[PDB]
């Protein structure tokens, strides 16, 4: 996250972190329930093996309260397309359930129609993660958050060198130096309604970070609510 | 007293005793609303069934008896920043 600020205790509790073989964070995720994490499909191709860390606030110290969960099932969206990042979504079922605690709680999945008319029509959403605090800088050891304005689809499309499908939206600033960045991919974009935070996007891609004339591109979660429900219906192994 | 609207009852420094379905000082405001206005008074989800609002709640909440509020089922309901 470029700009924004550190998440305070309990402020960004649905943040998950995908950690690779070396136990380094490489992508983010969103806690959806005790057994399910939402992330980006593209992230799956960026580590040989991975696990999920929850409740991490600073990666440089073992503060306690962090937990690492092994992945039981990876449910990549079968329509994920590598050249466009269309259908950039995946769900992970964990081997052992998450113990909800301080700094560890699920974000709400909204109802599709209500989300379209009530969440996507807000001024802003919040993006978070451990990603680079600058395009040219280094990954944050501290979880950050950033309020990002929703950008209308037309302005989104004309700002971009690459195709913006209907399963993507733009959020962020034209020239203000605040954005998500590399390392934030897979992480939450949430929209607040009456003191309750709902999942509205997944950090997907962008040209640079906080580039002038460019926005952050997010997987549009409303397109995928029905697919997420189906993936989560499976529940545990038969 | 005709200051009270929509067949509201005027008393008096006047007061209005509004008919059900109406509010405001002069019963001039419909309480019955669709989801486009104040989220239809729902705490969370709002959707319409035959020109009428039905509220719902996300995972780990139950709809209150009033049909508007969402009641948590535990200390960690979805979408709440953790206090403790
Ligand atoms: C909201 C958001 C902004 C944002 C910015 C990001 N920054 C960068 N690069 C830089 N400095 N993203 C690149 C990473 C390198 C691979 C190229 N790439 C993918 C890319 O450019 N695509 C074009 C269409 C489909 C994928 C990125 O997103 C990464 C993820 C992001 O998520
Ligand atoms: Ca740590
Ligand atoms: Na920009």
């Amino acid at each position: 996250i470029v700009g924004g600020q550190e998440c305070k205790d309990g402020e960004c509790p649905w943040q998950a972190l995908l950690i690779n073989e070396e136990n380094e964070g490489f992508c983010g995720g969103t806690i959806l329930s005790e057994f399910y994490i939402l992330t980006a499909a593209h992230c799956l191709y960026q580590a040989k093996r991975f696990k999920v860390r929850v409740g991490d606030r600073n990666t440089e110290q073992e503060e306690g309260g962090e937990a690492v969960h092994e992945v039981e099932v990876v449910i990549k969206h079968n329509r994920f397309t590598k050249e466009t990042y269309d259908f950039d979504i995946a769900v992970l079922r964990l081997k052992t359930p998450i113990t909800f605690r301080m700094n560890v709680a699920p974000a709400c999945l909204p109802e599709r129609d209500w989300a379209e008319s009530t969440l996507m029509t807000q001024k802003t959403g919040i993006v978070s993660g451990f990603g680079r605090t600058h395009e040219k800088g280094r990954q944050s050891t501290r979880l950050k958050m950033l309020e990002v304005p929703y950008v209308d689809r037309n302005s989104c499309k004309l700002s971009s060198s690459f195709i913006i499908t209907q399963n993507m939206f733009c959020a962020g600033y034209d020239t203000k130096q605040e954005d998500a960045c590399q390392g934030d991919s897979g992480g939450p974009h949430v929209t607040r309604f009456k003191d309750t935070y709902f999942v509205t996007g997944i950090v997907s891609w962008g040209e640079g970070c906080a580039r002038k004339g460019k926005y952050g591109i997010y997987t549009k979660v409303t397109a995928f609510l029905k697919w997420i429900d189906r993936s989560m219906k499976t529940r545990g192994l038969p | 007293c005709s200051p009270c609207q929509n067949q509201g009852k005027c008393k008096d420094e006047y007061t209005c005793t509004c008919l059900e379905g109406f509010e405001g000082k002069n019963c001039e405001l419909f309480t019955r609303k669709l989801c486009s206005l104040d989220n239809g008074d729902c705490d969370q989800f709002c959707h319409e069934e035959q020109n009428s609002v039905v509220c719902s709640c996300a995972r780990g909440y139950t709809l209150a008896d009033n049909g508007k509020a969402c009641i948590p089922t535990g200390p960690y309901p979805c979408g709440k920043q953790t206090l403790e």
